RNA sequence: AUGAACGAGGAAUUCCCAGUAAGUGCGGGUCAUAAGCUUGCGUUGAUUAAGUCCCUGCCCUUUGUACACCGCGUCGCU
RNA sequence: GAAACCAAAGUCUUUGGGUUCCGGGGGGAGUAUGGUUGCAAAGCUGAAACUUAAAGGAAUUGACGGAAGGGCACCACCAGGAGUGGAGCCUGCGGCUUAAUUUGACUCAACACGGGAAACCUCACCCGGCCCGGACACGGACAGGAUUGACAGAUUGAUAGCUCUUUCUCGAUUCCGUGGGUGGUGGUGCAUGGCCGUUCUUAGUUGGUGGAGCGAUUUGUCUGGCGAUAACGAACG
């Protein structure tokens, strides 16, 4: 509905949700390093969005 | 600072091509800033790339 | 008739008066005649005196030659910004 | 009386090399009534460096330099 | 000599030793046609129609390098200091409402700036009311009045004659139109001046004389890591 996804820093997640987000970020970093063969080099709280 | 992100509503292409990419209903258009002299420090991640 | 400019374009601006030097096109419903043809223009001055006004030749006969009447509306700009104006009347 | 947030502050960023920052008040301007602003003045008063082009800009110098070519089309009548 | 350059490309307007070939702005075009040679491909000779105001030659600088070096500066950095950004709040900005929440200003070169800490004034903005402070000249009206000011009541926020009633004042000091002057914190700072800010608190700017070149131009305004040194002097900063 023309509303962009909020950033990870601005998202108020619970402890389990924060752990799941950290695990997803680690898995994404591993997939980028291994499968995509690229380093983001600008990964931070403002470069990650939480959606669904 | 370097690019502007705009949310927009995409159109439905009436061309019935088998290889036509599906246009999403909501799209983000990123337009990089070309009139700002603050991009002098970005050469470190471009000159090191063998593809360009 | 209706007087128009004798140019090469499609549209012809209507002339609301007869000019003393410009060569115009008089356009009217008339019996069809094949060009060339000498054309004379007269008017009753007074007591049945036919006065000559204008003369020429007959151009091609067609109803597709449209005549355009124009009206220009004037306005006095009383406020001026850079490339922006506020106009009244 | 009321007593809140505020537990030294992410990304990011400003000014500053000695009676200097910073702390501290005072006076002038404003001003009928008036300073959190501003312009000045004294008081207390240090750590770091005697450098560099790493960032941002700016500045010069020398070397040459007065849109070249090869890779937009088919049909239709008067 | 146009110069690059050339002891010939010299002895050329101070033009004449002998002789051969050959060029006449650029394209069309070394094309078509014809002749001739050739096994052939081709060669030799070789137009025109039409088309354009340039095509070209030497030398001189450099706008610009997507060319490389230095050098400068706590409005850049290192070593740090004290901070802002995080709290409450004061004041300027926008967005939003409001009748108005006037306005100028938007990177450093706008944002506690407009000396702008505005209860009235300021004040331009909103609502309401009052006055002419229409100078001047012309025409008309006007002394048997052109007018001005005003008690009381109605109205009014207003001891606002602002309008009416009530009729009391005033002696051309005028009034109505015509031209036409003033008055504006009204609009253009992208029409101006002045002043200010900025580039830039940079490190440059311009002249004169001498020498090279026909000239554009060059040397000066300087190669080097003492020494070369056609250059020398000024002025502003």
């Amino acid at each position: 509905d023309q509303v962009p996804a909020p950033k990870l820093k601005e998202v108020k997640l619970n402890s389990e949700e924060m752990k799941e987000a950290y695990y997803q970020t680690l898995h994404l970093m591993r997939q980028l390093y291994h499968e995509c063969t690229l380093v983001h080099a600008d990964l931070s709280e403002y470069n990650m969005l939480w959606h669904a | 600072k370097e690019s502007v992100v705009f949310h927009a509503y995409g159109g439905s292409m009436e061309d019935e091509k088998e290889d036509s990419k599906v246009i999403p209903t909501e799209c983000a258009i990123k337009v990089f800033k070309t009139t700002l002299n603050e991009f002098k420090n970005r050469d470190k991640y471009i000159k090191d790339d063998f593809r360009f | 008739p209706l007087f128009s400019q004798h140019t090469a374009a499609d549209k012809h601006k209507l002339q609301r008066f007869l000019t003393a030097d410009m060569a115009l096109v008089a356009t009217v419903y008339a019996p069809i005649t094949f060009p060339p043809a000498s054309v004379l223009l007269f008017k009753q001055k007074s007591n049945g005196m036919h006065s000559l006004i204008a003369t020429g030749h007959l151009m091609s006969v067609d109803p597709d030659r449209m005549v355009i009447k124009r009206v220009v509306l004037s306005g006095h700009p009383f406020k001026i910004f850079t490339k922006m104006a506020v106009v009244r009347y």
